């Protein structure tokens, strides 16, 4: 079974065809070659698969993915050091936070240290950034050309402590790993919409209220994938993602198959005729797993009476709640097979991401 | 007060073609100009440079966010 | 009417009666005036 | 999905049975059963001569929560 078909990759390298670029690449970074990491797009294409795992993994590869950051800890700005009275803190920060580094070492502590000894107003690159922890890097984590904060002339700025912070895009949108270049789904037809009649449509010849597309294409871009190492970098990310959701949807499944033992998480009611009532509260939860979960319910109980989520963007939590012309058990057990197909469907993309970029 | 080191809307890192696109599209003005002034410059009525051969050049894609906060983004250096 | 073959084919009506009486299959010409009976579009046929 | 109420019963749908919205408004609107008939606001006699108004939205007729016609807008 080939869920995860055919994947275009395509880094996006330098046109030194242009002498404008050309020239000025050499003028200042006395660049003749492509960067050492590069920004690689990502087109896969899906087939038999539920739009809710296509768009749950590519929720989970925009912000949910962990990764890494650049940061300053505390006090390595030195107040003192830096001269410079236009680089604040607040600044220099933001600016090296969202260098996109492609880190595969946690401990690798960076400095800045930049004094001005000229009348110029001189500009601080990203090859300033010197590295004094770790492993020696054979290969950069960031380009050495991203333009960190000038400085005035005859001032200076000193950071001492830049390291490598890990979290997820969704509390910080620094962690983003991916982002989005194209979604479309394959099976279903478009109107030319150029034309004045379909211009004010999506261009799909169905509602979305009634289409239930199964064939997809994803489009991905990474920001800063090593140049040597682009197809390693990418399948990397896909199999971290694949195993994320494998992960969150697992911890689901430790408080669904506890159905005594009324954990404030899962509370289960028999109501009026017969009716089973499942509601499931997860704390930092997010839309990917509650429309899988109620994408993969439904498929399992085409009859349900109602199942539904709701992600408040307050109270920071998914309460699904299920009704079914069940037993508790029976409502459990069917819901925990829905689980387990969430799993194997998403241990299938996996092993056909491994067999398809390699 | 400079180009930020990725694109505010979407986040693709626009800021590593930053430093080789301010000189570019220099270099680019510099022959696309006349007889006019460079405050005069957002003034001339005979006046069009467009950058999207520069930007594609530089491998940035034809995303509407990287090309608007690439080109538009002022730079501090340049006005104090 | 759009359509050959809807025999009514030309309906002239009061902006109340139109819902009553025109549906999708018609399409509107110009206007009729009421106290002279001339198409909007034939005004100039009118002697200055 | 987001009312906060008791969410009806869908039971008696097929994966691929078609509900209408005058359908889902009816199952909203049985909680609190109420007679309702009157002109929408989207029905104006100034846009009538333009634009072919559907037969069944000029009308809003509501029969015990049951909304089986027209359309609500700001009438209603
Ligand atoms: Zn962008």
């Amino acid at each position: 079974e080939k869920i995860f078909q055919n994947v275009e990759i395509k880094p996006f390298l330098i046109d030194f065809s242009n002498l404008f670029i050309k020239n000025a690449a050499k003028k200042l970074f006395q660049l003749e070659e492509q960067l050492p990491l590069v920004p690689v797009n990502v087109v896969m294409d899906f087939k038999g698969i539920s739009r809710a795992a296509v768009h749950g993994l590519s929720r989970v590869l925009q912000d949910e993915i962990p990764n890494y950051m650049l940061d300053i800890k505390p006090g390595g700005y030195k107040i003192e050091d830096s001269t410079d009275l236009f680089m604040t803190e607040q600044f220099i920060r933001n600016r090296i936070n969202f260098i996109p580094i492609y880190a595969k070492n946690e401990t690798l502590v960076f400095a800045l240290r930049s004094l001005n000894n000229s009348c110029e107003v001189k500009t601080i690159y990203s090859r300033d950034l010197i590295q004094v922890a770790g492993p020696k890097l054979k290969y950069p984590i960031f380009n050495p050309t991203f333009e960190i904060g000038f400085l005035q002339p005859g001032k200076s700025l000193i950071i001492e402590d830049i390291y490598i912070k890990k979290g997820i895009g969704r509390k910080h949108a620094a962690f983003n790993l991916a982002v989005k270049t194209h979604f479309s789904h394959l099976d279903i037809e478009q109107y030319p919409t150029d034309k004045k009649e379909y211009m004010a449509l999506s261009g799909y010849k169905q509602s979305s209220m009634t289409s239930d597309p199964r064939h997809h294409r994803l489009g991905l871009c990474f920001p800063a994938v090593p140049l040597p190492h682009i197809n390693q970098a990418v399948r990397t990310y896909l199999k971290n993602a694949c195993r994320i959701i494998i992960g969150r949807i697992q911890s689901i499944q430790k408080i669904y198959e506890n159905f005594e033992e009324p954990q404030p998480e899962l509370v289960l009611f028999s109501m009026d005729e017969e009716k089973t009532k499942a509601i499931i509260t997860i704390k930092d939860e997010t839309h990917t797993i509650g429309n899988l979960l109620k994408t993969y319910i439904y498929e399992m109980i085409p009859d349900i009476s109602f199942v539904g989520y709701q992600c408040v963007p307050h109270k920071q939590e998914m309460v699904l709640t299920i009704i079914h012309k069940a037993s508790q058990e029976d409502l459990i057990t069917l819901l925990e097979k829905s689980i387990q197909n969430i799993i194997q469907t998403f241990q299938i993309l996996e092993k056909n991401v491994d067999e398809l970029i390699a | 007060m400079l180009i930020p080191v990725v694109c505010f809307t979407c986040g693709f890192p626009i800021g590593t073609y930053a430093a080789i696109f301010d000189k570019a599209r220099t270099e680019y003005i510099k022959t696309k100009m006349g007889g006019t002034l460079p405050q005069n410059i957002p003034l001339d009525a005979s006046l069009q440079i467009e950058l999207k051969d520069l930007i594609t050049a530089l491998g940035i894609p034809m995303r509407v966010c990287c090309r608007t906060h690439l080109i538009t983004t002022l730079d501090y250096r340049k006005y104090y | 009417a759009v359509d050959s073959s809807q025999k009514p084919a030309e309906i002239e009506v009061t902006r109340k009666d139109v819902i009553k009486k025109i549906d999708n299959h018609y399409a509107l010409a110009d206007l009729r005036c009421s106290v002279c009976h001339v198409l909007q579009h034939e005004v100039g046929q009118l002697n200055i | 999905q987001t009312t906060q109420t008791d969410p009806p019963c869908f039971a008696n749908y097929s994966p691929t049975d078609l509900l209408d919205g005058k359908s889902v408004v009816s199952m909203l609107l049985r909680q609190t059963p109420i007679n309702y008939q009157r002109a929408p606001t989207w029905y104006s006699e100034v846009y009538a001569p333009y634009m072919h108004y559907n037969k069944q939205d000029i009308s809003t007729q509501i029969r015990n929560g049951e909304l089986i016609e027209g359309v609500l807008d700001k009438k209603a």
